[PDB]
This record gives C-alpha cells, sequence and structure tokens, in this order.
C-alpha cells in the first residue's frame, strides 16, 4: 500500500486553523465521553458473564 | 445669546433595502412598513451653559426621570398546572419589564394567554398581549416584534394582570429612559488621536483639572417614541427632565429658607474666623444635584472657602459643606441665590426647548 | 435475585438509542452523552481510575 | 434563553429586532455556508442598531434556547 | 464574578447607568475591572481578547481565540485602528459622576465574564445568643447547617 | 427582668411601657459600636482587631466591607474571602474591645516593628501621579473648583482656599501638603519611582527622584509605595505614628487615599494592550539579545563537543556544563533597553504600576514584553523525565539546544509555543505545589512553636 | 485557574432542568457565546456573558480584585437567574402523615413557627416561604 | 413539515418501545438517520459558517507572528578582538539640536541622572573594556576574534585545570617550579602578555594528555 512521493504533497497553504480540523476529527472519532460508555458495554457484554 | 441651539432628532429606521432583512420581516412578522414606536438619537447642542448643568440634564435624562414600564401584578402568573415549565414567572417579568413602552394611560392593563396546540416549539411575540382595560388603544405603546419567551409543544403560558407601573430608572433600571450616545465640549480644541504621540490621551488640549467648558454637545437616544410623533415626544422628555431638576432644586431651596427654623437637613456652625459651615444633608440624592449645587454655588462666590459635596454609595445622601467667610444669613442668601440662578438656567432650557422643536 | 446498576447512556439503558425529542420529552437531557448512574436519589460518576 | 430584550450593557432596545435578525442571520449563513464565516455589520445596520459595541456584541452572541433544546 | 483569564472577583459597587464612566460615543461598561489585577498575575489573553472582541462587536464577527493559534498583537491592534478606533483600544471616557472627561483615554471593551456559583446568600450566615446546643459538650452545634455555631 | 429573673420577647411588654433600672435591654447593633473581625487562618497578632460598625442599611448588601488599606492586617483580599465578626455585648468585653483591641495598636507591626498599613494599588499610583510635577498634557496643576475636589471625601476638616481666585492653579504638591499640615513630619528619601535601572532611559523629572516633606510641607519629589506604601518602615505614615500616635497614622492614611483616588476621578489610569507591545525596531533588538545569549550557550556546547569542558574540581562535567548554561541564559540588563524605548513612561499604566511599586515588579513587565527565558525548578533547568536523556516528545534525545531544557525565547505578549508553554506549566504547577505544602507545612511548626513557647 | 472556575460558572446547568428536584443548582437565564471564542465552545455551550469591561480607576471599589458593577446591567438580567432547593422528608413508619398538625392535640409544636399556608400537609405551589415558616407539616403517633 | 412528522413519531416510537414492538429495532434505527437530518437543521440555527481572519499577503487564514526566531549570530557580539566578552555598561548619548555644543556624553548608569537630562537622547551602548560601540561590532574581525577566543578559551582551560593543579605536579602554586608565576600577576590577569604564550607553550604536551585521559 505504497503512498505517493512525499516530494509533491502541497502542504505550503496548510494553517493552523486547518489543523483545529484535524482535532476536530479526532473529538468526533472518540467522541469525548464514548470511551466510559463502551467500556460498561463491554462489562455488560463480555465481562460480567465472564 | 440663547442657552440650548438647534437640535437634531433622527430616528432609527429599519433599512428595507437589504434582502434579508425585508425577506424575514415578511416571512415572521408580515411587515412591511417601519415599526409604530422607534429609537431617536436626540443630539443637542449647549452654549454658555455650564458642564454642570448639561451632564445633570443627561444624568437625569438617563435615570432620574420618572418612567414607565409593563410589570405584572402579584398573582398575576397564572401557577396553573399546564403552563410551560421553562418559561418561569421570573424569566417572562424581566422580559415584560424592559419592553419599552410609550404609555400616555396608566390604567391600561395587558393581558398574555398563549397555547401551543401543536408539535412545534411555539414563541410568544409582543404582539400577543391583548388589551383588557379602560381605553382601547389607538396607537400602540410597544412594538409587536418583542420575543417574550417560547411554549413547548403542549404547552400554555396565561399572564393576566401586565400593568403599567411609574418608577425612575435609578431604583429600578427597567425604567431608564434616554441611552447616552454622545457627549462632547465644543470649546476644548482636540488632538488627532489616531496619532501614536496622543494615542494615550483623551485628546482634549486642555487638562479637565484646569478645564471649564461652557460650549457642550449632548446625544441621546430615546428607545421608542411615536413614529408620527418623535418631535412632541422629545419636547416632552427634555422639558419633563427640566421640570424634575427644577423641582428638586426648589425642594432644596425650602431646607434654605427654613434655615433659622431647626431641621436635620440643613446645619450651621460660626467656627473660628468669622467663617460659617453650612452642612446641607439630603437622603435619596444624587450626584446630578450635588454637583449643581457645587458648581453655581462656586461661580456665584468664586471666593469661597470650600464648597464640596459627596454622595457615599452607601448612606444613601447627598451631603453639601460650604465654607465661606461671611455670617449666617449673609452666606443663607449666596446660596438661595445661587439656586435661583440654576431654576432660571433650567427655566431658560425649557424655554429654548419650547422653541426649538415645535 | 439481584439487580445491577445500569449506566445511563448504556446499551442496557432505556435511552440508548430513544431519539433526541423522545429524550426531551421523558425528561431527559437531549444534549447530554450520560455516563453516570442514578443511585438513591443522587446522580454518581465513575471516575478514571 | 433568547436575545435580550434590551441591551444589558446600556438598555438599547434590540429585542425589537431581534426575532428579525435571528432569521436574517440564517438565511445570511445559507448564502455563505466552522464557526462564524459570516460578518453581520450590514444585516445590524439594516435593522437600525447603532455602532454601539454593547448591542452588536450582545445581539450576535446571546444564545438561543429554542436552538439547543 | 470571573474572567476566562482566571481573574476572580468580589463585586462591591451598584452604580446606576449615570454614575457609570462612559466614552465619548456612550458606551459604558458593565464591570470596571482595576488595572493592577494585570501587572502581577500576567493576565495577557484577558487583554488580547479584549481588544480582538473590540474589533469583533463593530465588524459583527466572532473569531476563534483558540489556544496556540498564530497571534499578533501588533496587527490586531492595527486591525482596530482599521475598524476606526484607537490603535490601542482606550477611549476618551467621561466620569459618570460630574461629567469630567479623563485626561487619560481609558481602556474599554468587551471580556467574556462568567459568574461562580459561590453565592454571598449562601455564604453569608449570623446567629444570636441562643440555638441548638450539642448535648455532649454543651456547646452551639457546629456550622450554617445546624442553625447554630 | 432583674424582677422576674427572666427574658421577655419584645412582643409581649405593652403592659410594661418602661423599663426599671436593673434591667438589661439586647438592643440591635448600631453605627459606632465595636466589633470583633477575624479572617482564618488567624496567624498574626493583627488578624484579629476591633474596627467601629458603619452599619450599611441597603437590604440589597450582605458583605464585610472594610477599606483596602485595612487588609494588611488579615492579609486579605477581595477575591472571595470570608472573615468572622462578632460584636461584643458584653460591658467588659466592650470595654476592652475598644481600650486594647482596636486596630489602631496594629498599625505598626509587632513582627517588623514597621507599619502594616499604608497605601495600596489604586492610591500607590494614585499618590504618584497627583504628586507628580509634570502631565502629559502640562505641568500638574488643578483650578480652585478640582482642588476643591480632592477633600471632598476625607472626611476631615477641609483646608481653606479663600486666598486662591477660581483661575488660580494649585500644584500637586500644594494640596497634599494642606493635608499633611495637620500631622506635619519630615521625610526625605528617594522615591520608589527614581531607579536605576531605568534611569539610562526615560527623562526623569529632577523634582520627581526626590521626595522631601519639611514639617508636613510636600516641597520636593513624589509619592510612591516608599514613602506612603503599606509596609514602608521610615514612610510618611509611620512617621506620622511616631509623633501622633497610631490614630493618627490611620487617619492620614485614609486623608490621604482619599485625595489621590480623587485626584485619578479626573485624570484617569488604564493599562491596554499596547501597553505592553514592543515597538518592531525593539522587537527585532530583544530577539538580538536573545540570540546572543543562545549564541553563548551554543559556545558553551561547541566546547562539549570537544571536550574542552574542564569542571573544577569537586564537580561533574555534567553539573559544571548545567552549571555554565545557567550562567549563558541569564537576561542582561541591556533588555531593559527595547522594553523603554517602547514605553512612554508618563503615559505608560503598566510602567506605572511597576516603577511607583503600586503592583508588580520588572521580571513581571520582561516577562510580557521582551522574554520569559530560562526555567528554573529548585536552580536547575528542565531535567530529562520523559525518557533517557528526553525532557519532552518534541525534543531529540540528548538535545544540546537550551529550548530543550526550559529555556523559553517568547514572551507572554508574543505568544508561548506548546513546548514552551508545557515548560512553563511544570514552574507553574511547581509553584502551585509549593503554596499547598506552606500552607500545612508551616501549620505544624506554629502549633509546635505555640505549644513550646506559650508559657 | 481557568479550569477551576471554567467548571463552576453559572450557566444552563441542565436543559432538563424543570423535570428536575436538584439541590444547591443554579440556572442563568442568558448566556452569550464569547465573541472570542475557543475550539472548546464546538462542544461544550458557553457559561457567561460578553460584558463591557472598562480597565480604570475609579473610586477605589476595585481594589484588590474587587469589581465594580452597573446596576443597570445587573436589573436587565446580566448574570441572573434561579437557584434551586430540595426539601425531602420520608415518613418513618405508619405512627407517621403528612397533614396540618392541629392545635388541639400539638404536644409538640415548633415556637414560633407559622403553621399556616399549608394545604394537605404541604405549603401550595406558588406560595413565598420565610424564615419562620412550616414546610411539608408532619406528624407522628397516629 | 418536519416538526410535526419528528416529533409525532418519536412518541409513536417511543409508545411502541414500551408495549415491544416487534419491528422496534428497524423503525427506532431509521428514525436515527431521520432525526439526525433534523438536527443538522437545528444546527444550521446556531452555526455560522467558519470565520478566521485573512492575511492580505496570502489570502488564507493569518498566519503572521511576532514570535521568536533563532537566527544565528556572529560570535564578535559576544567577545572582542581579544577575546574578553563585551560589557555594555557605558551610554553613550547624541542631542536632540545640533546647536548643542556637547551632543555627545559617554556616562555609567550612576552619572546618567547627574549629567543626562531631555535635552539629549540615548545612543547605542559602548563596551568598557574594548570601547567599541554596540551598533558598530561588525567592524571587528570575526577570524581575530576566533583566534583570540581560541587562545582565551585554551589558556582559561589551562589555568582552570591548573587553577590548584600544576603542570609538573603538587600544587606548590606559592612560587615553586613553574605552578603559578614567573613573577607579578601573569597567572590569571592574561594581559601581561609572551608570559602564558611560553608557559602554556612548555606544558602544551601535558595539556593534551589530560583532556584526552578526562574524555575516556
Ligand atoms: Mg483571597
Ligand atoms: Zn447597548
Amino acid at each position: 500500500i505504497t503512498y505517493g512521493p512525499i516530494e509533491t504533497v502541497d502542504n505550503e497553504e496548510l494553517t493552523e486553523a486547518d489543523m483545529l480540523s484535524f482535532i476536530s476529527a479526532a473529538v468526533n472519532s472518540t467522541g469525548l465521553i464514548g470511551y466510559n460508555i463502551k467500556s460498561f458495554d463491554d462489562l455488560m457484554d463480555n465481562g460480567i458473564p465472564q | 445669546e440663547k442657552i440650548f441651539q438647534n437640535v437634531e432628532i433622527k430616528p432609527f429606521l429599519i433599512d428595507f433595502s437589504n434582502l434579508f432583512i425585508k425577506n424575514a420581516a415578511k416571512k415572521l412578522f408580515q411587515l412591511e412598513e417601519q415599526l409604530p414606536l422607534v429609537p431617536v438619537n436626540v443630539v443637542m447642542d449647549f452654549k454658555g451653559i455650564s458642564r454642570a448643568a448639561v451632564h445633570g440634564l443627561s444624568r437625569v435624562l438617563q435615570d432620574e426621570i420618572p418612567n414607565y414600564m409593563l410589570d405584572i401584578k402579584p398573582g398575576g402568573y397564572k401557577i396553573e398546572d399546564s403552563t410551560d415549565l421553562f418559561m418561569t414567572e421570573q424569566f417572562i417579568r424581566n422580559r415584560i419589564n424592559f419592553i419599552p413602552i410609550y404609555a400616555k394611560n396608566e390604567t391600561l392593563v395587558f393581558a398574555l394567554r398563549s397555547l401551543n396546540n401543536s408539535c412545534e416549539v411555539k414563541t410568544i411575540y409582543s404582539r400577543d398581549l391583548i388589551q383588557v382595560a379602560g381605553p382601547k388603544l389607538k396607537y400602540p405603546i410597544f412594538n409587536p416584534t418583542f420575543e417574550i419567551g417560547f411554549l413547548q409543544p403542549g404547552k400554555s403560558l396565561i399572564i393576566e394582570d401586565i400593568y403599567i407601573k411609574k418608577g425612575i430608572g435609578r431604583k429600578h433600571a427597567a425604567f431608564n429612559l434616554a441611552v447616552k450616545t454622545h457627549f462632547s465640549h465644543l470649546d476644548i480644541e482636540q488632538y488627532p488621536t489616531d496619532k501614536k504621540e496622543y494615542m494615550a490621551l483623551s485628546g482634549y488640549k486642555q487638562s479637565s483639572m484646569t478645564s471649564d467648558p461652557r460650549h457642550h454637545r449632548l446625544g441621546l437616544c430615546f428607545p421608542a417614541v411615536p413614529l408620527p410623533h418623535i418631535n412632541q415626544a422629545v419636547r416632552t422628555y427634555l422639558k419633563n427632565a427640566c421640570r424634575i431638576i427644577i423641582g428638586r432644586i426648589q425642594s432644596i431651596q425650602k431646607i434654605y429658607e427654613n434655615f433659622e427654623e431647626p431641621q436635620p437637613e440643613l446645619v450651621l456652625f460660626s467656627m473660628d474666623e468669622e467663617k460659617t459651615k453650612a452642612i446641607i444633608t439630603i437622603k435619596d440624592e444624587t450626584h446630578t444635584i450635588g454637583n449643581l449645587l457645587k458648581t453655581y454655588i462656586y461661580e456665584m462666590i468664586p471666593d469661597i472657602s470650600f464648597v464640596g459635596y459627596q454622595c457615599v454609595p452607601h448612606k444613601q445622601e447627598m451631603v453639601l459643606t460650604i465654607i465661606h467667610k461671611a455670617s449666617q444669613e449673609d452666606l443663607i442668601t449666596l446660596l438661595e441665590k445661587s439656586i435661583q440662578n440654576i431654576i432660571q438656567t433650567f427655566q431658560i432650557l425649557e424655554k429654548n426647548v419650547d422653541e426649538l422643536i415645535a | 435475585v439481584s439487580t445491577f446498576p445500569i449506566m445511563r447512556g448504556s446499551n442496557r439503558c432505556h435511552t440508548h438509542h430513544l431519539s433526541k425529542t423522545a429524550k426531551k420529552e421523558i425528561g431527559e437531557d437531549p444534549n447530554e452523552p450520560g455516563g453516570y448512574f442514578i443511585a438513591r436519589g443522587g446522580e454518581w460518576v465513575v471516575d478514571l481510575l | 434563553m433568547l436575545i435580550p430584550v434590551v441591551c444589558f450593557t446600556c438598555g438599547f432596545p434590540i429585542g425589537t429586532y431581534a426575532a428579525i435578525f435571528d432569521k436574517a442571520r440564517t438565511e445570511y449563513i445559507k448564502t455563505k455556508m466552522a464557526s462564524l464565516q459570516i460578518e453581520l455589520k450590514d444585516l445590524i445596520t439594516a435593522l437600525g442598531i447603532p455602532m454601539r459595541v454593547c448591542c452588536r456584541t450582545h445581539l450576535i452572541t446571546t444564545l438561543d434556547y429554542r436552538k439547543y433544546y | 464574578m470571573s474572567s476566562r483569564s482566571g481573574n476572580k472577583g468580589i463585586a462591591a459597587l451598584a452604580l446606576p447607568t449615570s454614575d457609570m464612566p462612559f466614552t465619548e460615543d456612550g458606551l459604558q461598561p458593565d464591570l470596571i475591572v482595576n488595572p493592577h489585577s494585570h501587572p502581577s498575575r500576567m493576565t495577557n489573553g484577558q487583554m488580547i481578547e479584549t481588544t480582538v472582541g473590540l474589533a469583533n462587536a463593530l465588524q459583527g464577527v466572532v473569531t476563534d481565540g483558540t489556544a496556540f493559534l498564530p497571534i499578533n498583537v501588533q496587527l490586531l491592534s492595527e486591525r482596530l485602528a482599521q475598524e476606526g478606533l484607537r490603535f490601542n483600544g482606550c477611549q476618551k471616557m467621561f466620569n459618570g459622576q460630574t461629567g469630567e472627561y479623563f485626561d487619560a483615554a481609558i481602556f474599554i471593551g468587551p471580556t467574556y465574564h462568567q459568574r461562580l456559583q459561590k453565592f454571598v446568600l449562601d455564604d453569608r450566615y449570623a446567629v444570636a445568643s441562643y440555638g441548638p446546643t450539642d448535648a455532649l459538650t454543651g456547646q452551639p452545634l457546629d456550622g450554617k447547617r445546624s442553625h447554630g455555631g | 427582668k432583674q424582677i422576674t429573673q427572666s427574658v421577655h420577647d419584645i412582643e409581649g411588654l405593652k403592659q410594661d411601657f418602661r423599663l426599671e433600672v436593673g434591667d438589661i435591654l439586647y438592643r440591635d447593633v448600631v453605627t459606632g459600636d465595636v466589633a470583633f473581625f477575624n479572617r482564618q487562618p488567624s496567624l498574626e497578632r493583627s488578624s484579629i482587631g476591633v474596627h467601629r460598625i458603619v452599619v450599611l442599611e441597603n437590604p440589597k448588601i450582605s458583605t464585610f466591607q472594610m477599606n483596602v488599606s485595612a487588609c494588611a492586617w488579615y492579609n486579605a483580599d477581595f477575591d472571595g474571602d470570608q472573615m468572622n465578626l462578632w460584636v461584643p455585648w458584653s460591658v467588659m468585653s466592650r470595654v476592652e474591645a475598644e481600650l486594647l483591641c482596636s486596630v489602631r495598636n496594629w498599625f505598626i507591626s509587632t513582627k517588623s516593628s514597621g507599619p502594616v498599613n499604608g497605601q495600596v494599588q489604586d492610591s500607590t499610583v494614585g499618590s504618584f501621579l497627583l504628586t507628580r510635577t509634570n502631565t502629559p498634557m502640562g505641568k500638574n496643576v488643578m483650578n480652585k473648583l478640582h482642588a476643591m475636589g480632592l477633600f471632598q471625601t476625607t472626611q476631615t476638616d477641609p483646608p481653606c482656599f479663600a486666598n486662591y481666585s477660581p483661575t488660580d492653579l494649585l500644584d500637586g504638591k500644594s494640596v497634599v501638603s494642606m493635608l499633611l499640615r495637620q500631622t506635619p513630619i519630615n521625610y526625605q528619601r528617594a522615591p520608589t519611582w527614581y531607579s536605576e535601572v531605568y534611569a539610562p532611559y526615560m527623562h526623569y523629572n529632577k523634582q520627581d527622584i526626590s521626595t522631601q516633606i519639611r514639617n508636613g510641607e510636600l516641597i520636593e519629589g513624589v509619592l510612591d509605595k516608599k514613602a506612603v506604601g503599606a509596609g514602608s518602615s521610615g514612610g510618611i505614615y509611620h512617621l506620622i505614628s511616631r509623633r501622633y500616635g497610631p490614630q493618627q497614622a490611620l487617619k492620614m492614611i485614609f486623608a490621604t487615599q482619599q485625595l489621590a483616588l480623587n485626584y485619578v476621578r479626573n485624570a484617569g489610569f488604564t493599562v491596554s494592550t499596547a501597553d505592553m507591545l514592543l515597538t518592531p525596531e525593539a522587537h527585532q533588538e530583544v530577539q538580538e539579545i536573545i540570540n546572543e545569549l543562545l549564541l553563548e550557550s551554543e559556545e558553551i556546547n561547541n566546547r562539549l563537543l570537544h571536550g574542552d569542558i574542564m569542571p573544577p574540581i569537586g564537580l561533574t562535567t555534567h553539573d559544571f556544563y548545567e552549571k555554565l548554561q545557567l550562567n549563558a541564559l541569564k537576561f542582561p540588563d541591556r533588555i531593559l533597553k527595547p522594553i523603554m524605548n517602547s514605553i512612554n513612561p508618563e503615559t505608560n499604566g503598566l510602567f506605572q504600576m511597576v516603577a511607583t511599586g503600586a503592583k508588580g515588579s520588572n521580571p513581571n513587565m520582561i516577562h510580557i514584553m521582551a522574554g520569559i527565558g530560562q526555567i528554573e525548578i529548585n536552580t536547575q533547568r528542565i531535567q530529562p523525565q520523559f525518557s533517557f536523556g528526553r525532557t519532552l516528545v518534541y525534543y531529540p534525545r540528548f538535545a544540546l539546544e537550551a529550548q530543550a531544557y526550559g529555556f523559553i525565547c517568547n514572551s507572554y505578549i508574543a505568544g508561548l509555543t506548546s513546548p514552551e508553554f508545557i515548560f512553563g506549566e511544570m514552574n507553574g504547577r511547581f509553584d502551585l505545589i509549593n503554596k499547598a505544602l506552606s500552607t500545612s507545612s508551616t501549620g505544624y511548626a506554629n502549633r509546635k512553636a505555640i505549644f513550646g513557647l506559650q508559657s | 485557574y481557568e479550569t477551576n472556575q471554567g467548571r463552576q460558572t453559572g450557566g444552563w446547568y441542565c436543559f432538563s432542568w424543570p423535570y428536575r428536584v436538584d439541590m444547591n443548582r443554579f440556572f442563568q437565564f442568558y448566556n452569550e457565546m464569547p465573541l472570542v471564542k475557543t475550539i472548546a465552545h464546538n462542544y461544550v455551550i458557553p457559561n457567561g456573558l460578553n460584558t463591557i469591561v472598562a480597565y480604570m480607576i475609579y473610586g477605589g471599589y476595585n481594589q484588590e480584585d474587587s469589581v465594580i458593577v452597573s446596576q443597570s446591567f445587573i436589573d436587565r438580567g446580566g448574570f441572573a437567574g434561579t437557584f434551586y432547593r430540595e426539601e425531602k422528608v420520608e415518613l418513618e413508619s405508619d405512627i407517621e402523615s403528612f397533614g396540618k398538625p392541629d392545635p388541639l392535640i400539638t404536644k409538640n409544636l415548633k415556637p414560633g413557627a407559622n403553621y399556616e399556608k399549608l394545604v394537605d400537609g404541604f405549603v401550595p405551589v406558588g406560595t413565598v416561604v420565610k424564615k419562620g415558616d412550616i414546610i411539608i407539616g408532619k406528624v407522628a403517633k397516629i | 413539515k418536519t416538526s410535526t412528522l419528528i416529533y409525532l413519531r418519536a412518541y409513536e416510537l417511543f409508545l411502541k418501545y414500551l408495549q415491544n414492538a416487534p419491528n422496534f429495532n428497524s423503525e427506532l434505527a431509521e428514525f436515527k438517520t431521520y432525526e439526525n437530518a433534523y438536527g443538522e437543521q437545528k444546527a444550521l440555527l446556531a452555526q455560522q459558517g467558519f470565520y478566521n481572519i485573512f492575511d492580505p499577503n496570502t489570502g488564507r487564514a493569518d498566519q503572521r507572528t511576532r514570535l521568536f526566531e533563532y537566527k544565528r549570530l556572529p560570535i564578535s557580539t559576544l567577545y572582542d578582538e581579544r577575546g574578553l566578552p563585551h560589557k555594555w555598561t557605558i551610554y553613550v548619548y547624541k542631542a536632540v539640536d545640533s546647536s548643542q555644543k556637547p551632543a555627545e556624553i559617554e556616562v555609567t548608569r550612576k552619572d546618567v541622572i547627574k549629567k543626562i537630562d531631555n535635552h539629549y537622547a540615548l545612543a547605542d551602548l559602548r563596551c568598557s573594556v574594548c570601547h567599541v560601540l554596540q551598533h558598530e561590532v561588525g567592524q571587528l574581525n570575526i577570524k581575530k576574534v576566533q583566534t583570540a577566543l581560541k587562545a582565551s578559551l585554551e589558556f582559561n582551560t589551562f589555568y582552570a585545570f591548573y587553577e590548584s593543579r600544576c603542570p609538573k605536579g603538587g600544587l606548590h602554586d606559592f612560587q615553586d617550579k613553574k605552578c603559578v608565576k614567573c613573577g607579578l600577576f601573569t597567572y590569571i590577569i592574561y594581559d601581561h602578555l609572551s608570559q602564558p604564550e611560553l608557559v602554556h607553550d612548555y606544558y602544551n604536551n601535558y595539556k593534551d594528555q589530560y583532556d584526552k585521559e578526562k574524555m575516556s
């Protein structure tokens, strides 16, 4: 799965307000709460029976 | 010469040329013209009058002038059991208290009876304040576009006694009439403040400690006057401010003329060097009156030993101290003449107000 | 013979997949995520130990 | 819960034009659209709100409880 | 009350709108913050937020002031100047009590302020000479909650 | 009722119509009553003092209101502090409270033998502004009406202005003399406004850099923290206490405080974001100074690379290398040159607060404007705690740049970067930990010391 | 310090507040997005108001981190809201019940209490209660 | 009419949930996307764009910063052509007007308030050791500065190493052998010249052999 060469990626216009989009993507992925709800769901499903 | 020179009355109007504004207006309010009550910016020019008098007029028009507001009679807000759980009585009361009203009658009583028989959140607008009291409103006293609280689906809100209350804005800010938009002295030169070397300064060339301006431009905005009757409303507001100032000054004058008779507002001591100390203590008095008295006593007695006032935030009173190289009755008649000067200045202001606006 | 406390918002909570409007009219917070427990009249959060 | 009936700082009745401003601003979003890519100076001036720092501050920033509930 | 830069403040004054200081354009504050709160606490974020908010209110915009985003105070001041205000956010201010303009231009602008949930009405307590007493030691009970102590 | 040896509530005394001699009446506290005022923790002797009650009749007020200069007794501020207040009712306690425990006895610190109270913040700079020679507008004068207005709130008997015409200009030092005349003292000392570190830049007025008071007549100089500040031994309030008792010192603290505050009610004072902003030329010089520091640090590193570091006998090479570096990244005295080039001292609010001692110091001005510099934790740089030889994930292992070990190059007004903020937070938290230790650690020592010595 | 104070700030503490009976909960009516917002406000609603503040010396009433507040800004709704408290009591056994304690039997009535304004043992909704008043009236030895 | 549809259906689904509907799993899952579409409409009524301050030079988000940049400096800004650090303690002033006869005074920090007033303005500082002004440091020859520092570093390290040690060994820094001096203060003063040039060359081999032993 070789990616394109790094000499061709255009990043000169990449600002830090653009990196705020990456931060928002990370927060959307985690959900900001989701880990404990998912841990409790995993408890109820697999851990308590186990 | 004339003290209050020509006035500039320019109401604030909705610019329907903007497509979004017109579209929204017709979409939610079905509004195509100017609202019945509009804010008016009144800019005034004052010449040959001390800064204390102009600022006192401004302060009176701001909060020391009696004004009307819509309040809910206790027990008016039906607690009930269907009313919207979010629209608390405190919240709706705060919304209604601050709806500017140009009420010429106090007997008007309104009722709010809004039901949300639908699945959407229904917003209660000021047009929902129906009136059941005495005279039918020939002209509305408030704009019908004010957002009062919203109703959740299936919820209602019934407020049955919304009456008009009288008060001054100093005690409760819901009575504040005029908002400040301009104040400058025209007889003091100004630096170019966009420059770097004068950007940290006020701009006036004379230091405030050593400046005595007599030419001022005062700008005030009134929040709601009837659109066809802007000039008469401005006239009434300014004349009532002058009347209020004159009346309070005359209240001081009575204390002055009762100087031989005992009274706890005024005391007099002849201290050491023929000097007589007069301390005038008046409760619930503002900086307007004290500043007027200090400035005009100082103008009438340039060689005074000491004149000063203090309205300490606590003890809620104005205490004015005069010390002068004169006997008690000579000092009293000087102070009486200074009060007559204040009355003369504000009567001339009312005369100019009548002459100008019309 | 037992009951296990159920964290609000978990898959065994009655508001796990309910609509936000249903949560609104059921007395719950539509925007809150959950993650707490309701025990003897008080809401408790199990922190990250 | 709503745009205040009058500006908190000075008392200018921004609540008069609050309802119009809300939907005018919404329609202005739909032609420009992650916070606030807009400039609302023209919309506010058109309503008659003067160039007051306070009134514009409280008009464009006050949260509405209907948007969040 | 507190600012987002962490400057707590207990409110001790209630001035009417006529006693509040005001600028030439009529703008007056809601809070009056002592300038000495800055130099030893070094809460420059509050001042920069005040500058940017002054520029934002006139433009009708809401800027993102997240930490570590690029910031140039010189260019934000130039933006203030381009907005019609001064290079600094200061204005010609008049004393509300006496109508006298201040000699110095006063830095007034919007700052986001938070009401901390520490109410004086909850915290204040006064007790008389008698009330509930501890059965063992005969002393008053402990604290406000017990209605004595 | 002594006749019944019982206490009656006031609702059931309609038949009384009078009180007999020997009755005890429990009456409401009035203005002028003595009250004990105490802040916990009560660490110093002045931690409990007696104040004259001033009942505030406004029902919307529920706080205890005190003059700001009084807070030095209790080490208090108004950020949310709560202090106990009880009003003595017993005659023996009331006699005691006003005669023995009144705050006038705690004006002079038992610990330091100097005054406790004075002007703080708003008045320390207010006294300087009132008493300085030249304002940016011109000479610091006021007409008769505004000189009179300075004495409106002093609560003392106002002086005589009959000798002044309405157009007469009164100097700032004139009005202070008419207040200091009631307690005439002799004071001659260099003010806090004049500093050696500032002198090469800025043009000091020769009538401001020598505060002399002869028999209560301020004849030259400015009044700042050295003269009127709180805790300033030998200050004017300490001298007033020595000659005329500590009660007169407290009155002159309040009278001068109102005189200063009323002056700023017309002069006005502020701090702006541009007060802490450097000019582009000076900011180009601050970088040049910092690059000189980093050049010396790299010169030390280049010695380390070639093995030129020979530690002194008793120190390891790493100990000597760290010692050399901490000397290399020390801000020179010339860092004040770009700051003073960008500062108008007559109008700069931040500088005046610092230079007059109202609040802040030179490091605060340098940190805000010039640069934070090296971050020192226990007199050493940031230790490599992230990994073996790494201080942070943002720096390579065995990095030799000074930035890797806490040297912050930016200033606060410029905005720290992500690793500079992390290093600053390590110092910031380490100061928060020390405070929390300080309260508990001294508590054990204070109680042990009390019991050993109390008898 | 802000991290500490941000989590104590008054605001919309819960969107379902009318359905909850909570103790020491403050619901602030008016909230505003900061003019200078940050990324955090994309996920949590803002708590507070955009207050016009003046960094000035005004009468010396703001020394030592005090604040001078416009009374008008307070009256208009600035940082105003509702503070809620709960009063929950429970019956010990069948020996207790809710109801107005009849003054004839009494035998334990509180000294100087009101005992009026009770309907079916509870104060009716919308009724102001002062310090001396009795709420949720309860009796025993029935 | 999405408001009445979203509300009534949510209640019916909720009522179906309590009655244990057979299709409730699929009917609710489809409603989640129905509510999510309805959710964005409310989010539109809340959010108002993206925004950033635009740089005129680059019409994207403004990235200009007053931050610090490294910019390695020449070594002459630190040490003079002899090898000693600069001491910027002398303050030079220039008159604001040409009519002023002196027009320049070089005074130390203490003398500033004595001799300098508003009629003069501060100029660049001067090093009290090598007498060079600050803005003219470029005149100093770098290659001469470096070769002087290498001798200054070598001699300083030599004497720092031999602060107590003797090149012939055994302290004896009073007079013996060549441990301390050949007369005068030649061991620390470094400006008497040609005494360090000989003595350091006498024991240069010792310096080389000890440095490598230490660096092991
Ligand atoms: Mg404190
Ligand atoms: Zn406003």
